[PDB]
């Protein structure tokens, strides 16, 4: 019914060699949710894409997929010891209010923090 | 007498009609005749080669075969004239007797001793039977024939390097102690010769047979010997070449010739260069003159003049992109907008050699580069170049051009007219304007001609354009010439086959991506009425594409109310009423309460845009701000358009063969139009936009029925109904009140959708279950049942659609299968085949010959092919062996003999080999004592002219059938496609034949429409007519009428 928007921010920990591997299935991973809707967030394989990038994904919080796709996120996270994901969540009717500069900055700080890895 | 509109509809293997009687007002009344012509289409199906190909290739292959066995029997002639057999050495046929079979050996030999006639006369016919490759230069480029060619190269260095001294020689040791055979084997070009080689090789033998005291080393013998190994006819000429390709339509004394040609490539070029427009985010404009003169020579001075490196020689500063470029694909200005090949080639080739200064400007003239490019397009040979350029050219500049270049490909204009247009198109006015002041550009008959092949380059569009008119000219018979005549073709038609194959990749790439997205639209909205069409995901995809803000004003819009009918409309940026444009680039998703006093203008017009008002600019940034594509973001804000132009555009199709098909329709056909062109090529989109709007949903039907559908749909587009329909929408976009419900969108009458349905599926649409109205009596009935309403409804015309099939009485064809096999042993119904071992399977050596003779043979082979999995290629990969009883090896094994089936075959080669039966080409249908009885007929059969005599028997094999006699009564002939008539217990069975099985006596039929729900795709397979009660064969037309059982008097001959 009420439609949330899960904020994920990829970074790079600098600790580590980047095992483009890990890229390989961080990619799948983002990849799975995009569709021709918004394809706008395709995960690519180079640093560029994958590295300090906000991506805003649409979910519908009455359907259990969010969650799914978080945990998912947060294995490969806890995987990687070398690249950082933070997921925030908004409620779309917060997160289309804003002004669309910087919207994906905006709605993290202004959401609920879901996982910091 | 009807005043009427044929609606044509073309696809590659389709041909839908429809006739529309018409008011002198040009509004449609009512729906006369339609149907569907369909035939195959006019390609190798699996693999888009062409028809011409498998018969040109049997054609080459005939002929070479025929020239070398004339050459050899000319060598004999000649070895008997010059003494050199004397006389009756030959057998009963012009064969030597006991002619040595040694004859590398003797060629090696005779460099160091006296041969004999016998043994001289085997050296030569040796030499003439393999005589080497002609290299017919510069032949570096072509995927093999680079292989072959490294293979002759290197042996003709090692010839000449290493001291072997002949080709016999060094064949003979490197060839026999390296690897075990001389002639090359499976597709091996190691040990092939250059004709250079043997040509020597030839020389040295009578050398040297001279010294030593040959009596026949004749001048007579050498020179016919040498000129029989060296001669062959000459390559096609360049009158020849010529005329293949037509006149040049415009100078017709002149030919159309040269792509490679300074006048072509800079015809080529002005023609982009002058097309070639920018738009600025906003919009159109035309390169200034000095823009123009800017890039002029840049294509001459530089390699390549890509798009990217234009833009740095204008400055042309990003938000100023190019039109007719791809600009959603990343780097697409690397794109090379022009390369002078042919200008860069003699360059490169001069460039190469030392008589070039690298970018020093090409100093020769536009003539001799003409010439050049006309010289190396149309000869095929280093002599005949030579010549003609030798006459205009200094001697190493030629030399060094017949050394790296390779030109091809005409282009329909001869250089006489397009000398003349090129310095009129410098100046400017685009192409047309050019021609018709040099030489501007009638013969009206009541039967569309044949269409002109020559206009017409491509098989499938012939086949099609063919077709299309044997669909015209019956109709036009039948009813008299047509008012009007409307146009829809496939996007297929006119694509090569790899574009075809591209384009079906994409469309299921595009299939899967909207299931994706749909599954998307069900995940955000799980409760929603029934299953989302296209407009709801286009509304989510706007939604997320748009910033979730309504594109006019910028108000936040809610999600999940977007299908709270009316919140959010799907906008228009350019107004449908004026532009008829309804593309994916020009819809936008807005408010319903904002989208209420746009009216009817261009978002470019609704916000001034002409003041820039801080809303235009609002707007603006915030359509540049959005994900929408370059294109879509121009269309939008396009603020100049032509607008009857682009409307124009989008109402008709501009393509090759609607253009063509227009133009020769208006000129050479009756056709009692108005005067305004009479003749209209419907643009796609629209006409499936009109379908969806007058009711007529995209069935989910196998027939190929749906085809006519299509054609009347274009046939009821006309300017009146155009014009209607633009008058609707209109009032329609400034909120109509001229009432509110009852404004259906113009259709062409009431109950257009319903009659059109049971017209076409012979069913009230929505009831596939319901059978059909196969009958005029039947659908008569159910459209004044069903359709009580209309009076014209039912008429002297409303007759059952039947679709109907091109037949193939075709009497030729291949005679029997590609490998011939052993024929000692067909008393037994077996053959054998020499089978390799890296095609090998345990099915095939369970059959071998030497099974119980080679148990020791028998077992190796059987075991190391269960090692590997019983894969062939790979078991045998390594050098097999045969093995004696004290364990030593032997001797290698290639290959291995397998026994196969054999009940039937053609006999070949000289009655020394059988091969398969083909394709039967007639089945003759007899009746004695109520059983029907087929005889079936090949193509070899047809060839020897046997007429046969045994009808078909289920499971006897071949010898033990029916001989047919006088007893029997004949009824008719069944070629391919012929329409037939099944009466049995079970059933009727109507359709098109299709096969004859031979193992049964039943046929195929396919069902006339093709309808997936009868039998197997359509099909009826297996149908016994032996015990059947009738069975009778009929005839058709094109349009599907005339409909009559035919009666043979006499069974036809094979042969006339």
């Amino acid at each position: 019914s009420m439609f949330k928007r899960a904020i994920i921010f990829t970074s790079f920990n600098g600790f580590e060699k980047v095992s483009r591997t890990e890229k390989r299935r961080l990619a799948k991973i983002i990849n799975a949710r995009v569709s021709i809707i918004d394809e706008y967030l395709r995960a690519k394989d180079t640093n560029a894409s994958l590295d300090g990038q906000y991506r805003a994904f649409l979910f519908n919080d009455e359907s259990p997929a969010m969650t799914e796709f978080l945990a998912k996120l947060k294995a490969f996270a806890e995987s990687c010891t070398g690249i950082s994901i933070d997921a925030w969540e908004i409620e779309e009717s917060e997160y289309v209010r804003l002004p669309v500069e910087r919207r994906d900055f905006l709605a993290a700080a202004n959401g609920k923090e879901i996982f910091k890895i | 007498s009807i005043n009427y509109i044929l609606g044509l509809d073309i696809g590659i293997a389709s041909v839908g009609w429809a006739m529309v009687e018409i008011d002198e007002e040009e509004n449609p009344i009512r729906l006369i005749d339609l149907g569907v012509r369909v035939f195959e289409r006019a390609e190798v199906p699996k693999t888009g080669d062409s028809l011409a190909m498998a018969r040109r290739l049997a054609r080459s292959v005939r002929r070479l075969t025929r020239r070398r066995a004339h050459r050899l029997l000319r060598t004999r002639r000649l070895l008997k004239r010059e003494g050199v057999l004397q006389a009756a050495n030959f057998d009963e046929n012009g064969l030597i007797k006991s002619l040595p079979n040694t004859p590398w050996q003797l060629r090696a030999a005779a460099l160091d001793r006296k041969l004999t006639p016998l043994e001289w006369s085997a050296v030569l016919l040796h030499l003439i039977k393999h005589r080497g490759y002609l290299s017919q230069e510069g032949e570096t480029a072509d995927k093999e024939l680079g292989a072959l060619l490294k293979g002759v190269a290197g042996n003709a260095h090692a010839l000449q390097t290493g001291d072997f001294r002949t080709p016999a020689e060094l064949a003979l040791n490197k060839f026999e102690k390296e690897s075990g055979h001389i002639r090359n084997q499976r597709s091996d070009y190691s040990h092939t010769f250059s004709r250079k080689d043997l040509q020597a090789e030839l020389i040295l033998l009578f050398e040297k047979q001279k010294e030593f005291g040959n009596p026949h080393v004749s001048g007579g013998l050498k020179e016919g010997i040498e000129t029989l190994l060296m001669t062959q006819r000459p390559a096609l000429s360049g009158d020849a070449v010529q005329k293949m390709l037509g006149h040049c339509t415009f100078e017709p004394a002149e030919p159309k010739a040269a792509k490679n040609t300074y006048t072509a490539e800079r015809f080529i070029w002005l023609t982009k260069l002058n097309n070639l427009r920018i738009l600025e985010q906003g919009s159109e404009r035309p390169l200034t003159d000095t823009e123009r003169a800017t890039l002029m020579d840049e294509p001459y001075r530089k390699s390549k003049l890509t798009y990217a490196q234009a833009r740095k020689l204008l400055g042309l500063e990003d938000t100023a992109f190019f039109k007719g470029l791809r600009y959603g694909k990343d780097n697409a200005e690397a794109s090379t907008l022009m390369e002078m090949k042919a200008y860069h080639a003699i360059s490169r080739a001069l460039e190469k050699e030392g008589l070039k200064d690298k970018k020093s400007p090409l100093n020769l003239s536009p003539e001799l580069q003409d010439e050049i490019g006309t010289a190396f397009s149309l000869f095929k040979t280093d002599e005949d170049i030579t010549g003609r350029l030798k006459d205009r050219i200094q001697p190493e500049i030629l030399e060094a051009l017949l050394k790296h270049i390779s030109f091809d490909k005409f282009v329909q204009i001869s250089l006489k007219a397009l000398r003349r247009i090129v310095p009129l198109m410098e100046q400017g006015k685009r192409y047309d304007e050019a021609c018709a002041e040099i030489y501007g550009d009638t013969e009206e008959k009541i039967y569309l001609p044949p269409i002109p092949a020559d206009e017409i380059r491509n098989p499938v569009v012939l086949r099609a354009l063919s077709q299309a008119r044997k669909v015209i000219n019956g109709v036009v018979r039948r009813y008299g010439s047509p008012a009007r005549i409307h146009i829809e073709t496939a996007r297929e038609v006119g694509k090569s086959f790899k574009d075809r194959k591209e384009i079906e990749k994409r469309q299921e790439e595009n299939r899967k991506d909207r299931e994706k997205a749909a599954a998307k639209f069900r995940e955000y909205f799980p409760n929603f009425v029934g299953e989302p069409k296209s407009k709801d995901i286009l509304k989510l995809r706007l939604y997320e594409q748009q910033h979730g803000k309504c594109l006019y004003s910028g108000k936040e819009i809610n999600l999940g109310r977007l299908n709270e009918k009316g919140y959010v409309e799907i906008d228009h940026a350019l107004p449908f009423s004026r532009t008829w444009d309804d593309s994916f680039n020009n819809k936008v998703l807005v408010l319903g309460s904002e989208n209420q006093n746009k009216g009817n203008q261009t978002p470019y017009e609704y916000f001034n845009g002409k003041d820039n008002s801080r809303e235009w600019q609002e707007f603006k940034a915030r359509v540049e701000t959005s994900r929408f594509p370059r294109s879509k973001k121009q269309r939008i804000l396009l603020q100049k358009f032509d607008e009857d132009g682009f409307k124009e555009r989008n109402l008709n199709d501009t393509r090759y063969v609607n253009r063509f098909l227009c133009q020769f329709v208006a000129d050479r056909m009756r056709l009692t139009g108005k005067g305004k062109k009479r003749v209209f090529a419907s643009n796609g989109q629209i006409t499936n936009l009109l379908r969806g709007f007058w009711g007529l949903r995209k069935v989910r039907a196998e027939n190929d029925r749906h085809h006519a559908l299509d054609a009347v749909v274009v046939a009821c587009s006309t300017v009146a109904m155009q014009q209607k329909i633009t008058r609707f929408v209109r009032y329609k976009e400034m909120n109509a009140f001229v009432l509110h419900q009852k404004t259906h969108f113009p259709q062409p009458w009431e109950f257009f959708a319903q009659e059109v349905m049971i017209r076409v599926f012979g069913k009230p649409d929505g009831k596939p279950e319901f059978e059909e109205a196969d009958t005029l009596e039947k659908l008569r009935t159910l459209l004044a049942e069903k359709l009580s309403s209309r009076p014209e409804a039912v008429h002297e015309y409303v007759t059952p659609l039947f679709v109907s099939r091109a037949p193939n009485r075709k009497m030729s064809g291949q005679g029997h299968m590609e490998t011939v096999k052993s024929a000692k042993r067909l008393d037994e119904g077996v053959s054998v085949l020499r089978v390799p071992l890296t095609q090998l399977k345990l099915k095939d050596l369970e059959k071998m010959v030497n099974r119980e003779r080679e148990p020791k043979l028998y077992e190796a082979l059987k075991a190391r092919l269960e090692a590997h999995k019983d894969d062939p290629a790979k078991a045998f990969a390594e050098p097999f062996y045969k093995y004696d009883k004290a364990g030593n090896r032997t001797q290698q094994v290639k290959a291995v003999r397998v026994e196969q089936v054999q009940k039937t075959g053609v006999w070949v080669r000289n009655h020394n080999g059988i091969a398969d039966n083909a394709t039967m080409v007639r089945v003759d249908v007899f009746e004695k004592g109520d059983k029907y009885y087929l005889v079936p007929i090949y193509s070899w059969q047809v060839a020897k002219g046997i007429l046969p005599d045994r009808a078909v028997v289920q499971g006897k094999d071949e010898e033990d059938w029916q001989l047919i006699d006088d007893s029997f009564n004949f009824k008719f002939s069944l070629h391919p496609n012929d329409l037939v008539e099944v009466i049995t217990k079970k059933a009727r069975m109507f359709g098109y034949f299709a096969s004859c099985h031979r193992g049964t006596g039943n046929i195929n039929i396919r069902i006339h429409d093709l309808d997936h729900k009868i039998g197997k795709n359509g099909i009826l397979e297996g149908i016994g007519v032996k015990t059947a009660l009738s069975f009778q064969k009929y005839q058709i037309d094109e349009l599907g009428k005339e409909i009559r059982p035919c009666r043979l008097k006499k069974r036809p001959p094979v042969r006339s």
